[PDB]
C-alpha cells in the first residue's frame, strides 16, 4: 500500500553531519506532511518536527531549537535528516509519519549512532 | 497637452511666476 | 456561398480592463475582410464536419431559435474525448464525456437526450444561465488553448436581416465561460434540435443559416473607451 | 544625523550653502494581505452523508465531482463522525491541498463489516461486494447509524451479495442477481438445497448489539492526473486592508502597494487593471465585487537642505514627492509644499529673494 | 510543552485480565467544532516499529479491534485491554495531537 522506506544507517564522523532519507513508495508524497520522531532505546518517544513538501515551514520541539533540522523534496517523495555533533546518548533511532489523528505509518527505523 | 524610481520633479519657477515675468 | 467577415470575430483577449488605452495584442483573431463559409440547412441535411484548426468563428441569425448547439471532438469518436454542448430554454448544459456521435445528433419540449449513443469517461459536466434565446445576430468564438477551452458571445439585434449577410459594424465578443479542459479538438459541427415530425411539417427550419469562419494568428490594435469596451479596432497585416 | 550624511555623500566636512541629494526615502509594507473568492459552492460530501437510504454494499455508488471548492472543515467539525482513518493521505491536509476529482461511495454495513471495507484487507462480503484497491490514496469515514437507519422490529433494506463466482475488480460494482451456483447440480433459476441465493438479507436492530449495528460509511476517492484540479480546500484568506502599505495577493497577482477605493467601473468578466506602462493599476476584490485602485507605495529623494557649515549646522530636510502623513523627526516645523513636505523650516508669509531653491517656487534661507 | 504523566505499571498475567492504563493531559485540550479531543495511543511490538492503537481518545482503528474505550474531558484519558495476549505484548505510549507541542508517552509494558 503506503511505504515509508528509511536509509540504512550510515556511519559517521564524531562531530559531523548525519543524513537520513525517507523516500514515499505507492504515494506520492505531496499529499502528506510528515513528521519526524525520534526514540531511543529503553528510553521515552520524542517528537522531532514535520516537513511540508512545499512551503515546508519546519516547526522543531522546542528542546531541538536551532541544532535539529529536517527538510524533504517532493520529486521522488524523498525526505532528508539534518542533524549534526550529536552526542552517543543524544542520538536516537527516527521514524517517519503520518501526522493523521495518529502516526499510522513508520519508518523501519535507523539504529545511527556516532561510532566513525 | 511611473513609480519605478522615475520621479519629475517640479520647475523652480511656477507658471504663476513665469507669467508674472513675462 | 461566402461573406466577408467585415471587422467581425474580435473577442477580448484577456481579464484586464483598460481605459482609453489602444492596446495592441498579437493573438488568435478572425482577420479582417477574409473569406467565411457559409451554410443552409434544409429533410436536406447539410452539417458538414469542419475542422477546429485555430478557432471557429460561429455565428447565426435564426430568429426562430433553430440553432440548439454545438458539437466537438478529436475524431468525434468513442475512442477520444468530445465537448458535446445542448442548450435548453429552461436551462443550458454542456457534457464532456467520450461520446459516440451518431449520424444525425440532436435533442428530441424536449423529452430524452439523444446526441450520444454512449458515455464513457465522463468527466465534466457544466450548468448555467440560458444564453441563445433573448432578428438579431448571434456570433461566437470558441478556442482551445493550454488545455482551455474558450467561449465569447454577443447578441446583437439587427433590424433588418433582408441582405442575409454578416452586418458591417463593430462589436467585441465579451467571454462567456471558459472550461477547464485538457483533450484536444480537431472537428466542429452544428446541433439542431430536430422535433418529433423528423423522429418535418410541425418543425420548420428554413431561416437556419450559420456563418463560419477561421481564426488566425494576428495582431490587433484594440480600441479600449473611458468604460473599458472595445469599441474598435485595426488589423495590421491588412 | 543628516548633516553628516550630506557630508559624506559630499565627502568634505564642510558643506556650503544649498540642497544636497542625500538618501531616497521608501515605505516598507506593513502588512501582507491574501484574498480568494469565498466559498459561494460547495461539493456536496454533507448530501451523501444526509443520504436518507445509503447504496448496496456491492451496488455502491460511485459519485465523482467536479468543479466546486470543498469544504472538509465541517468534516472534521461534525461530532456525529466516528471514524475518519485515512490511507496515504493526511486527514487534515485535504483542504491544504487538492486532487482532481474525488469519487465518494455511500453504503452502510455492520460495524465488523466496516473493517473489511480497507484497503489491503479483505472479507467475506468485501471481496466479492466492495473491494478497495491496495494502492488508492483516500480516506474512509465510518459512523454508527443504529437509531437513524434501525427499528425495533428490524431494518432489512439493505443486502448483500455473498457469493460471487469470480474475485472483485478493484472500483467495480457487481449488481447481478443471478443465483449463485453453489452447488454442482444447476440451479436453473430455482431455490434448492444445493444452490443458493446470493443475496442475503441484514436485520438492523438496537438490540442486536455493537459491532453489527448499521454503519453509514463514505470513501473518498482522491486521484490528481494531468487534467486541470477542480475540487480543492478553502485556501487561506485575510482582511481588506485600505490606505495602508500592504502585500496583496489577489488570486496570484502577487503586488505590493497601497489599496485604495476606485470610481473606475470594471467589466463583469474583468478582474485586474492595467496602465498605459502594462502596471497593475487596479484590482478587483476577490470576496466582494468592489473594485480596488492599486497605486504604489509612497518613495521619494531626502534632500537635506543646510546653510554653509561655517553659517550653521541646523539642516533641513526636504522628501520630494511625498505626503508627509506617510513620514530629523517628524513634528518639526512640518510644512508641506508641491516639491514634497519639507521638515526643520517654518514657512514665513513675507517673501524674500530666493537664496536655496526646493521647488515650485518655494525657496529656503537662513534668516532670524 | 504539555504536562503528561503515564502510569509504567507491568503486569503478568494469563489472557482474560483486564489492565487500565491511563496518563494525564494538561490544559484539558479539546478541539473545536466537534466533541472529540485528540489524544492518541500506539502499540510497538519489540523489534517492530509502533502503529496507531487509538485515535480521537475514543475510537478504535480497523486492526485487532477490541473496545479500548476512553473517558475524560481533556484532563485524563484511561485506555482499557481486556485480555494479554502475544499479539498485545508490546510498548505502549500515549501522545496528545490537539496541544501543536507534541509529548508521547513515558513507556508502559505488559508481560504474560
Ligand atoms: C446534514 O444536513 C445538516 C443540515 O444542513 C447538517 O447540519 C449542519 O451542516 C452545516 C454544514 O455547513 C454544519 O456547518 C453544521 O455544523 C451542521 N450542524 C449540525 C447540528 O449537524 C449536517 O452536517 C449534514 N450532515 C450530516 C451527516 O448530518
Ligand atoms: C461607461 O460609463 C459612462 C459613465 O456612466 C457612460 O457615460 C458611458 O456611456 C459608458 N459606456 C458604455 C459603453 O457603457
Ligand atoms: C462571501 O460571503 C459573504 C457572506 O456569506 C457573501 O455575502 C458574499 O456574497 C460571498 N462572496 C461572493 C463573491 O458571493
Ligand atoms: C496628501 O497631499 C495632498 C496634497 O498633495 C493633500 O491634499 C492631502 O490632504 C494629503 N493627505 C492625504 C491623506 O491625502
Amino acid at each position: 500500500e503506503v511505504q515509508l522506506k528509511q536509509s540504512v544507517a550510515e556511519l559517521v564522523r564524531p562531530g559531523a553531519s548525519v543524513k537520513v532519507s525517507c523516500t514515499a513508495s505507492g504515494f506520492n508524497i505531496k499529499n502528506i506532511y510528515m513528521h519526524w520522531v525520534k526514540q531511543r532505546p529503553e528510553q521515552g518517544l520524542d517528537w522531532i518536527g514535520r516537513i511540508d513538501p512545499a512551503n515546508g515551514n519546519s516547526r522543531y520541539a522546542p528542546k531541538f531549537q536551532d541544532k535539529a533540522t529536517i527538510t524533504a523534496d517532493t520529486s521522488s517523495n524523498t525526505a532528508y535528516l539534518q542533524l549534526s555533533s550529536l552526542t552517543s546518548e543524544d542520538t536516537a533511532i527516527y521514524y517517519c509519519a503520518d501526522e493523521g489523528w495518529g502516526f499510522a505509518n513508520w519508518g523501519q527505523g535507523t539504529l545511527v549512532t556516532v561510532s566513525a | 497637452t511611473k513609480f519605478k524610481g522615475l520621479t519629475v520633479l517640479p520647475p523652480l519657477l511656477t507658471d504663476e511666476m513665469i507669467a508674472q515675468y513675462t | 456561398a461566402y461573406t466577408n467577415s467585415f471587422t467581425r470575430g474580435v473577442y477580448y483577449p484577456d481579464k484586464v480592463f483598460r481605459s482609453s488605452v489602444l492596446h495592441s495584442t498579437q493573438d488568435l483573431f478572425l482577420p479582417f475582410f477574409s473569406n467565411v463559409t457559409w451554410f443552409h440547412v434544409i429533410k436536406r441535411f447539410d452539417n458538414p464536419v469542419l475542422p477546429f484548426n485555430d478557432g471557429v468563428y460561429f455565428a447565426s441569425i435564426e430568429k426562430s431559435n433553430i440553432i440548439r448547439g454545438w458539437i466537438f471532438g478529436t475524431t468525434l469518436d468513442s475512442k477520444t474525448q468530445s465537448l458535446l454542448i445542448v442548450n435548453n430554454a429552461t436551462n443550458v448544459v454542456i457534457k464532456v464525456c467520450e461520446f459516440q456521435f451518431c449520424n444525425d445528433p440532436f435533442l428530441d419540449m424536449e423529452s430524452e437526450f439523444r446526441v450520444y449513443s454512449s458515455a464513457n469517461n465522463c468527466t465534466f459536466e457544466y450548468v448555467s444561465q440560458p444564453f441563445l434565446m433573448d432578428k438579431n445576430l448571434r456570433e461566437f468564438v470558441f478556442k482551445n488553448i493550454d488545455g482551455y477551452f474558450k467561449i465569447y458571445s454577443k447578441h446583437t439585434p439587427i433590424i433588418v436581416r433582408e441582405p442575409e449577410d454578416l452586418p458591417q459594424g463593430f462589436s467585441a465578443l465579451e467571454p462567456l465561460v471558459d472550461l477547464p479542459i485538457g483533450i484536444n479538438i480537431t472537428r466542429f459541427q452544428t446541433l439542431l434540435a430536430l422535433h418529433r415530425s423528423y423522429l418535418s411539417s410541425g418543425w420548420t427550419a428554413g431561416a437556419a443559416a450559420y456563418y463560419v469562419g477561421y481564426l488566425q494568428p494576428r495582431t490587433f490594435l484594440l480600441k479600449y473607451n473611458e468604460n473599458g469596451t472595445i469599441t474598435d479596432a485595426v488589423d495590421c497585416a491588412l | 544625523d543628516p548633516l553628516s550624511e550630506t557630508k559624506c555623500t559630499l565627502k568634505s566636512f564642510t558643506v556650503e550653502k544649498g540642497i544636497y541629494q542625500t538618501s531616497n526615502f521608501r515605505v516598507q509594507p506593513t502588512e501582507s494581505i491574501v484574498r480568494f473568492p469565498n466559498i459561494t459552492n460547495l461539493c456536496p460530501f454533507d448530501e451523501v452523508f444526509n443520504a436518507t437510504r445509503f447504496a448496496s454494499v456491492y451496488a455502491w455508488n460511485r459519485k465523482r465531482i467536479s468543479n466546486c471548492v470543498a469544504d472538509y472543515s465541517v468534516l472534521y467539525n461534525l461530532a456525529p463522525f466516528f471514524t475518519f482513518k485515512c490511507y496515504g493521505v493526511s486527514p487534515t491536509k485535504l483542504n491544504d491541498l487538492c486532487f482532481t476529482n474525488v469519487y465518494a461511495d455511500s453504503f452502510v454495513i455492520r460495524g465488523d463489516e466496516v473493517r473489511q471495507i480497507a484497503p489491503g484487507q479483505t472479507g467475506n462480503i468485501a471481496d466479492y461486494n466492495y473491494k478497495l484497491p491496495d494502492d488508492f490514496t483516500g480516506c474512509v469515514i465510518a459512523w454508527n447509524s443504529n437509531k437513524l437507519d434501525s427499528k425495533v422490529s428490524g431494518n432489512y433494506n439493505y443486502l448483500y451479495r455473498l457469493f460471487r463466482k469470480s474475485n472483485l475488480k478493484p472500483f467495480e460494482r457487481d449488481i447481478s442477481t443471478e443465483i449463485y451456483q453453489a452447488g454442482n447440480k444447476p440451479c436453473n433459476g430455482v431455490a434448492g438445497f444445493n444452490c443458493y441465493f446470493p443475496l442475503r438479507s441484514y436485520s438492523f436492530r438496537p438490540t442486536y448489539g455493537v459491532g453489527h449495528q448499521p454503519y453509514r460509511v463514505v470513501v473518498l476517492s482522491f486521484e490528481l492526473l494531468h487534467a486541470p484540479a477542480t475540487v480543492c480546500g478553502p485556501k487561506k484568506s485575510t482582511n481588506l486592508v485600505k490606505n495602508k502599505c500592504v502585500n496583496f495577493n489577489f488570486n496570484g497577482l502577487k503586488g505590493t502597494g497601497v489599496l485604495t477605493e476606485s470610481n473606475k467601473k470594471f467589466l463583469p468578466f474583468q478582474q485586474f487593471g492595467r496602465d498605459i506602462a502594462d502596471t497593475t493599476d487596479a484590482v478587483r476584490d476577490p470576496q466582494t465585487l468592489e473594485i480596488l485602485d492599486i497605486t504604489p507605495c509612497s518613495f521619494g529623494g531626502v534632500s537635506v537642505i543646510t546653510p554653509g557649515t561655517n553659517t550653521s549646522n541646523q539642516v533641513a530636510v526636504l522628501y520630494q514627492g511625498v505626503n508627509c502623513t506617510e513620514v530629523y523627526s517628524t513634528g518639526s516645523n512640518v510644512f508641506q509644499t508641491r516639491a514634497g513636505c519639507l521638515i526643520g523650516a517654518e514657512y514665513v508669509n513675507n517673501s524674500y529673494e530666493c537664496d536655496i531653491p526646493i521647488g515650485a517656487g518655494i525657496c529656503a534661507s537662513y534668516q532670524t | 510543552d504539555i504536562v503528561m504523566t503515564q502510569s509504567p505499571s507491568s503486569l503478568t498475567v494469563t489472557a482474560g485480565e483486564k489492565v487500565t492504563m491511563s496518563c494525564k493531559s494538561s490544559q484539558s485540550l479539546l478541539n473545536s467544532g466537534n466533541q472529540k479531543n485528540y489524544l492518541t495511543w500506539y502499540q510497538q511490538k519489540v523489534g517492530q516499529p509502533p502503529k496507531l492503537l487509538i485515535y480521537w481518545a475514543s475510537t478504535r482503528d480497523p486492526g485487532v479491534p477490541d473496545r479500548f474505550t476512553g473517558s475524560g474531558f481533556g484532563t485524563d484519558f484511561t485506555l482499557t485491554i481486556s485480555s494479554v495476549q502475544a499479539e498485545d505484548l508490546a510498548v505502549y505510549y500515549c501522545q496528545n495531537d490537539y496541544s501543536y507541542p507534541l509529548t508521547f508517552g513515558a513507556g508502559t509494558k505488559v508481560e504474560l
